[PDB]
């Protein structure tokens, strides 16, 4: 199925995925597009920071589903 | 002694984050009454972190010096020195609202964070060259706010209910229509009585690996009306916000300070949390001086400005403001808490 992420740029973008995917995988088809490594990447859907070792249907994510891709700005 | 009639939070070693999200959920008047309600008697108080944010809360109202949070990261699970990592505030919102969100389901205050941050939007795609539409309807607790070439909030919110072109490398899935030409356009049916928003100060630099702040000016205003913005308004509820929170990030995602601007009771009248320390300052300082975008400039004052803001909706301020006595606080838990108190001292 596919499915949207909104990247940094503000742009939209589709990613081919299956509902068994895990967020691992889904971080690693947003790396081939838009070249960020996935230990830099978040991805929130419905309120939440999708956790890495869940899967896509774990989060009821289904076709046309638009995830949010944010970086981090850390401090102490 | 000092003047503000609140308190700080001491800081760990790298848990300023931490701290300016406690302080501007604490004063979400509304969550705080629902947080004390939790059904804590037989709860392990170095396990619970729905006991631990209940104590930080309860000593913010009553202490009169700043508050440790050495419980509260004790019961997320963290050793010494997990405390001693820069994290990111948004990050620990969405997690920590999610942790206490699932803590209340099943109690009396079920459902209390959906009610005050969750709201839904709408996504519409079309076809360009093939009659077919479709939606989909998805919430969200936060709505980051595209920031590069932004001048302001406004600009911003016009930018996220922008139709966009799903073109070449991006070509829509129709289904049996295959890959097709399309326009993609999010538009909000609900905007929740608390409104987070986190501002997109980033880009990825190919060149380094690194994510390299955006600290570019963005004006956020005081007021802020978004009902050009709902698919559909209400005229008994306009969605008028007001701004309550200013969560300022300062320096380089290599390291920054994270302290937050409020006005508690939304009535303008503003304060600087800064970890331990708690001052009153002016609305500039709060907000203006926080706006950012002050390069050729060769301090730390260019990379420090807003990364998140709080804004709380007009119609719902008296209720998500809502004055906290300790008439609002259950006995079961002043007393246990007292009982601490005590515990800690014949030891």
């Amino acid at each position: 199925m596919q499915i949207f992420v909104k990247t940094l740029t503000g742009k939209t973008i589709t990613l081919e995925v299956e509902p068994s995917d895990t967020i691992e995988n889904v971080k690693a088809k947003i790396q081939d597009k838009e070249g960020i490594p996935p230990d830099q990447q978040r991805l929130i859907f419905a309120g939440k920071q999708l956790e890495d070792g869940r899967t896509l249907s774990d989060y009821n994510i289904q076709k046309e589903s638009t995830l949010h891709l944010v970086l981090r700005l850390r401090g102490g | 002694k000092k003047h503000t009639g609140y308190v700080g939070l001491k800081n760990q070693g790298a848990t300023c984050y931490m701290n300016s999200l406690l302080q501007t959920l604490f004063f979400t008047n509304q969550l705080r009454k629902a947080v004390y309600m939790m059904p804590t008697e037989g709860d392990d108080s170095s396990k619970s972190v729905p006991l631990a944010l209940q104590r930080v809360f309860y000593e913010l109202q009553h202490s009169d010096k700043p508050v440790g949070t050495k419980k509260l990261t004790k019961s997320f699970g963290w050793e010494t020195l997990d405390s001693f990592m820069q994290h990111d505030v948004q990050e620990l919102c969405r997690v920590l609202l999610d942790n206490v969100e699932n803590k209340m389901k099943g109690t009396c205050v079920e459902g209390t964070i959906p009610k005050l941050f969750r709201g839904k939007m709408v996504s519409y795609i079309q076809c360009k060259e093939v009659d077919y539409r479709s939606d989909r309807r998805e919430d969200y607790y936060d709505i980051q706010l595209s920031i590069k070439g932004k001048k302001n909030i406004f600009e911003s919110f016009v930018d996220y209910v922008a139709v966009e072109q799903l073109d070449g490398d991006n070509k829509y899935d129709a289904g049996e229509h295959g890959l097709q030409e399309a326009e993609k356009g999010v538009k909000f049916l609900t905007l929740p009585p608390v409104l987070h928003l986190q501002l997109m100060r980033f880009m990825y630099d190919p060149q380094t690996d690194q994510n390299i702040k955006i600290n570019d000016r963005f004006e956020f205003p005081e007021q802020l009306p978004l009902d050009e913005f709902l698919q559909k308004t209400d005229p008994k509820d306009p969605a008028n916000y007001i701004l309550h929170a200013v969560l300022v990030h300062s320096g380089d995602n290599h390291g920054g300070h994270y302290v937050v601007y409020l006005n508690p009771k939304g009535d303008g009248k503003w304060c600087k949390f800064d970890d331990d320390v708690v001052s009153r300052c002016t609305k500039e300082e709060a907000i203006e001086h926080n706006y950012g975008g002050h390069d050729d400039d060769l301090s730390v004052r260019h990379c420090t400005n807003a990364y998140m803001l709080v804004y709380i909706r007009e119609s719902k301020l008296s209720e998500v403001l809502q004055a906290v006595t300790d008439h609002d606080i259950p006995q079961q838990l002043v007393e246990r808490l007292q009982e601490e108190k005590r515990i800690e001292a014949q030891k």
